[PDB]
């Protein structure tokens, strides 16, 4: 599987604004990626599969897009309850490699 | 991502997934089946009529040499009325031989006694005239 | 409903051992692949392995934990093992155990092979310590 | 729905259950069952799992285990065949008690240089394998007078177990149910295909399995009916229990001349003191063994069930524990294993004997020279439930027992089962062969 | 041999011609190079160990295809 990074590491925004993560790969993936939301005490969540559709009880409230090597996750609006940890990870291959992840915070 | 075996199927395993899928192997399991001294003597000629019974109906119906080969006897659907997609890409072998184990002999003879009958007096006549 | 009991975990010494066994149910644990990941305290989630379903006929390591690890699974009692030995105190984690989006054997080609997607379901997992 | 035409199919996976002869497999090198006549062992067997498909294994219908009762009956028959008859050794013996009684000491005055070169050869003999002549002295002679013509086994035939392995015939295949709780009947999910069954030894015993296979982790008890006081339990242990078996005793042994061209050995001298046969087993591994298979039990008979009183039932061979160490056919008491209800065994030998079950013509062993000694671990045992009783959960007493030495087999032939594979099926499809 | 010759096509047949390619690994001699300069004796010899190899790749890659595509074309 192919390195994935992800850009910035500390991402924050005041409670509404729209909050995007940047997340590339070193080498072209096609579309094989998930977006993982982890908060304090949980497993990380899915609520992307397949770099662009939401997993099932998820709300609209996130969407995504790229392909390639350019990827990005997009927070419509930041609410406290969407404060976690945002993972790129790739299952192109059979190493499932998991990117960096991103923290997303209410600034303050 | 997609973990793979090594080349095809080991023996069998096949019997139980749909009969569409299963097909691709009948190579392999064919030529897996196809092929203290007197029991085994016995068990040797036993053999030897086994494989050749089977030739002899594949030799009969024009199927010699193949594996798949299309008849011209006309599917009765009383026998089953299930169209080709509901049971090629929904039922297994070891299902479907049970499904219609009852018009095995029926269906063997009518290959028989209606085609081969009819394509061994039509080709003489064809090369007579 | 579908819940993944993992336990077996706790402190061991460095070049000790101990092995995991995620219990589960609400789902056909027998038909689906699952997957082990781990994450260690201040780092990201790592991952660790996949074993197919069925018989479990295919799996992939980590190179971080291949020759050091081992998975299995047994389809009647609906568990999942890892079997941890030989550990260091690089290997202190949490590890999860998560199900594939669908880790089935298709028959394609005329072989089996295991499609995945990634992990869609799992528990919390445990803690395992590796320390002296 | 389409048009649909019949097409004929060749190599279709489809079985259906069949019972035939296994080839016999060996890791090729008199001793009985090292036939001349066996295939050598496939170096890298195949196995291979089906998963779409189950299984119904049934370990009372594998009729695998008539074919080994028979053919080891024959080949233990062939090899022992030019054998030496005892039929002029049927005189009389006038014995006394071997000085130190399981053995006397006689002498007899036979053929007495019938065309040959023979004497009164006087001779130690067992209590176990005569017969008194209480209008006599008492005074002995040969078990088998009154019975059958019986010969003296071959000296030049070992009786070592030797793991034969069997494989399929063409056209025929072998199942084999991998559950891990696979019990004496189901549709056992965890099937796989197997080219070739590992090597089993032929062992021969009572009441307790020896140098059998191991239960998967646990120790796991089968039966057909476990309400049927007519049927046997099958216990399976997780870890095996040590045994280690001797005979002190140091024997010579002497050939006599019994007519010309004609030799038997008798039981010379005995060097040392006369010392009883015996095993000693760990008491810390049998009891401990013990409580697994009492746990297990009481799924089935109860939770404060008294279980496993003394040896009863069944004539001195049944009631007895039976092993051939060294050649010898010990019969030792096993009521010291089971002494108490919820370690060395007493134990006598005995050379006339009787492969399972004999008619007519029998075996009788030769005199061992020297010390007997060997180790076994036990991998399995037989339990037998006393009868009628009350209902409640008071006693279940599991005797050791069992008598159809064809139980010896079955316990490991309970994995497999023997399918016939039809290739020739036919399906639709969707056009007619294109006929001129 | 009737089972082989069956599977390969060749049945009736003491000549037949495949569809598997030459491989000149085995041997780099052209047609003349051989047929007209070496015996059945010393050719057998010279591709002795490539027996297998030739004779899976029958049935592995044409047998395969044959059967695959002649039910594909009298299905369409
Ligand atoms: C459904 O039923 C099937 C059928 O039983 C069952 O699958 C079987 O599972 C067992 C247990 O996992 C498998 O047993 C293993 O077999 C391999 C094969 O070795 C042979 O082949 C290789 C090929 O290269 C040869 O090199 C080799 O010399 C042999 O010829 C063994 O290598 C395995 O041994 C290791 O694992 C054992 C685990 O207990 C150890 O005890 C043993 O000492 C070996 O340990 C070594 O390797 C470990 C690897 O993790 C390592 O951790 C150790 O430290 C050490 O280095 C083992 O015996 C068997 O093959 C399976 N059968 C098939 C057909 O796949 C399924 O489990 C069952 N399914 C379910 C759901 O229940
Ligand atoms: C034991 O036997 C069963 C038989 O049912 C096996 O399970 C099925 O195996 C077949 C192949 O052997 C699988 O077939 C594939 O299905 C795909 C459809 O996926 C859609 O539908 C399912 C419905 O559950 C959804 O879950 C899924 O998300 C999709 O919505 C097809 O797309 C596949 O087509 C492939 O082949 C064609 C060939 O031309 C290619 O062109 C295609 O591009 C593609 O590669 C294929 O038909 C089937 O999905 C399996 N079922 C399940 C539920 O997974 C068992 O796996 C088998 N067990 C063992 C031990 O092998
Ligand atoms: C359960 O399984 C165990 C293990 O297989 C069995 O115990 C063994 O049984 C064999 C039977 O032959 C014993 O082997 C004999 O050992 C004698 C002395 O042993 C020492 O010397 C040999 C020399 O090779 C070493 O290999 C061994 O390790 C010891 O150092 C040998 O002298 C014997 O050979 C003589 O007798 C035979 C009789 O047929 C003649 O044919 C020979 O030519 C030679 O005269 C023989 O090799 C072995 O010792 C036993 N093990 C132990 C630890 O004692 C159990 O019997 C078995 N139980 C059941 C129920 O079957
Ligand atoms: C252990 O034995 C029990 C008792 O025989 C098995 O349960 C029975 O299995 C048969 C198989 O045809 C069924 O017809 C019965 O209905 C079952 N009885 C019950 C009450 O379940 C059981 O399957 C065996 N276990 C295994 C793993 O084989
Ligand atoms: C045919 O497909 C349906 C789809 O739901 C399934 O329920 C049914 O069992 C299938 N038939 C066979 C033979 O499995
Ligand atoms: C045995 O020997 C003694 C020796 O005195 C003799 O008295 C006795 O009669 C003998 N018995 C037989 C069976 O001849
Ligand atoms: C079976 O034996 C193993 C040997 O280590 C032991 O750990 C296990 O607890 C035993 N099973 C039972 C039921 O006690
Ligand atoms: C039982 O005895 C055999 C004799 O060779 C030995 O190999 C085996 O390890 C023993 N089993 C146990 C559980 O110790
Ligand atoms: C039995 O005793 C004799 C006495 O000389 C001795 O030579 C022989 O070695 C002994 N045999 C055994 C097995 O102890
Ligand atoms: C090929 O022809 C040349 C002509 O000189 C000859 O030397 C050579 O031996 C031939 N090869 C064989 C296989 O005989």
């Amino acid at each position: 599987a192919i390195r994935m990074t992800q850009s910035p590491s500390s991402l924050s925004a005041s409670v509404g604004d729209r909050v995007t993560i940047t997340c590339q790969a070193s080498q072209d993936i096609k579309k094989s990626l998930n977006w993982y939301r982890q908060k304090p005490g949980k497993a990380p969540e899915l609520l992307i599969h397949d770099a662009s559709i939401l997993q099932t009880g998820v709300p609209s409230a996130f969407t995504a897009s790229g392909s390639g090597t350019h990827f990005s996750f997009v927070i419509n609006k930041l609410q406290p309850e969407d404060v976690g940890t945002y993972f790129c990870q790739e299952y192109e291959n059979l190493q499932f490699t998991f990117g960096p992840g991103t923290k997303v915070e209410i600034k303050r | 991502a997609v973990g793979i075996g090594a080349v095809f199927l080991g023996f069998l395993g096949a019997a139980g997934s749909t009969m569409g899928a299963a097909s691709m192997t009948l190579t392999v399991q064919a030529r897996q089946l196809l092929s203290w001294g007197i029991k085994q003597l016995q068990a040797r000629v036993l053999a030897v009529e086994r494989y050749l019974k089977d030739q002899q109906l594949l030799g009969i119906w024009g199927c010699s040499g193949k594996l798949i080969c299309c008849t011209a006897v006309p599917w009765n659907t009383s026998w089953s009325n299930k169209s080709y997609n509901q049971i090629w890409n929904n039922m297994t072998w070891m299902e479907w031989e049970r499904e219609i184990d009852n018009y095995t002999s029926l269906i063997y003879t009518l290959i028989e006694d209606s085609q081969n009958q009819q394509e061994k007096n039509e080709q003489e006549l064809l090369e007579l005239d | 409903q579908v819940q993944l009991v993992e336990s077996g975990g706790g402190v061991v010494q460095p070049g000790g051992s101990l092995r995991l066994s995620c219990a589960a149910s609400g789902f056909a644990f027998k038909d689906f692949g699952m997957h082990w990941v781990r994450q260690a305290p201040g780092k990201g989630l790592e991952w660790v392995a996949v074993i197919g379903g069925g018989h479990g006929q295919h799996q992939s390591y980590s190179e971080s934990v291949k020759g050091r690890f081992a998975i299995t699974r047994d389809n009647e009692k609906n568990k999942l093992y890892l079997h941890m030995d030989r550990l260091r105190t690089e290997d202190t984690a949490v590890y999860y155990c998560a199900k594939d989006r669908l880790g089935r054997p298709w028959n394609i080609g005329g072989r089996l092979v295991y499609y995945y997607y990634g992990m869609d379901v799992w528990g919390q997992g445990t803690t395992v310590t590796v320390s002296s | 729905a389409e048009q649909l035409w019949v097409t004929v199919y060749y190599g279709v996976p489809v079985w259906k259950e069949a019972t035939t002869t296994l080839f016999c497999a060996s890791d090729a090198r008199r001793n009985v069952w090292a036939t001349h006549a066996c295939v050598p062992t496939d170096p890298n067997p195949q196995e291979v799992v089906l998963e779409n498909v189950t299984e119904n294994f049934n370990m009372w219908k594998n009729n695998m285990v008539e074919q080994m009762h028979e053919d080891i009956i024959s080949l233990w028959d062939q090899s022992l065949k030019p054998c030496v008859k005892l039929t002029p050794l049927c005189v009389t013996l006038n014995c006394t008690d071997l000085r130190n009684g399981e053995i006397k000491n006689c002498s007899f005055n036979i053929t007495t240089s019938m065309r040959d070169k023979v004497q009164k050869e006087y001779a130690l003999f067992y209590k176990l394998d005569v017969v008194p002549i209480k209008n006599d002295n008492t005074s002995y002679r040969l078990i088998s007078c009154n019975t059958s013509v019986i010969t003296q086994a071959c000296p030049k035939v070992s009786f070592e177990p030797i793991p034969i392995h069997y494989c399929a015939p063409a056209g025929f295949a072998i199942l084999k149910c991998n559950d891990k709780k696979f019990n004496g009947t189901g549709p056992c999910t965890n099937v796989s295909t197997v080219q070739c069954t590992h090597g089993i030894r032929p062992v021969v015993s009572t009441q307790l399995l020896l140098n059998g296979s191991l239960a998967e982790e646990e120790v796991v008890i089968r039966s057909a009916n476990f309400t049927d006081n007519a049927k046997i339990i099958i216990v399976q242990l997780n870890k095996s229990v040590e045994i280690n078996c001797t005979r002190p005793n140091n024997n010579t042994r002497k050939s006599i001349h019994i007519g010309p061209g004609r030799w038997f050995y008798t039981t010379g001298e005995i060097i040392g003191d006369i010392r009883q046969a015996h095993c000693n087993i760990s008491g810390t591994k049998w009891n401990d063994t013990l409580k697994q298979i009492v746990v297990k039990l009481k799924e089935q008979f109860g939770n404060k069930t008294i279980v496993f009183n003394h040896s009863s039932g069944g004539d001195p061979e049944i009631v007895m524990h039976s092993f051939n160490c060294g050649g010898e056919f010990f019969y030792c008491n096993s009521t010291q294993l089971f002494n108490s209800t919820w370690i060395v065994l007493p134990c006598r030998i005995k050379q006339i004997v009787n492969m399972w079950q004999e008619v007519g013509k029998a075996m009788y062993a030769p005199p061992i020279k020297g010390q007997i000694r060997c180790s076994s671990n036990i991998t399995g045992l037989i339990l037998i439930r006393d009868g009628g009783k009350n209902r409640s959960e008071n006693t279940e007493i599991f005797r050791p027992g069992g008598g159809d030495m064809r139980d010896n087999w079955r316990s490991e032939l309970y994995k497999y089962k023997v399918v016939k594979i039809e290739p020739l099926g036919i399906a639709p499809t969707k056009c007619k062969r294109r006929v001129v």
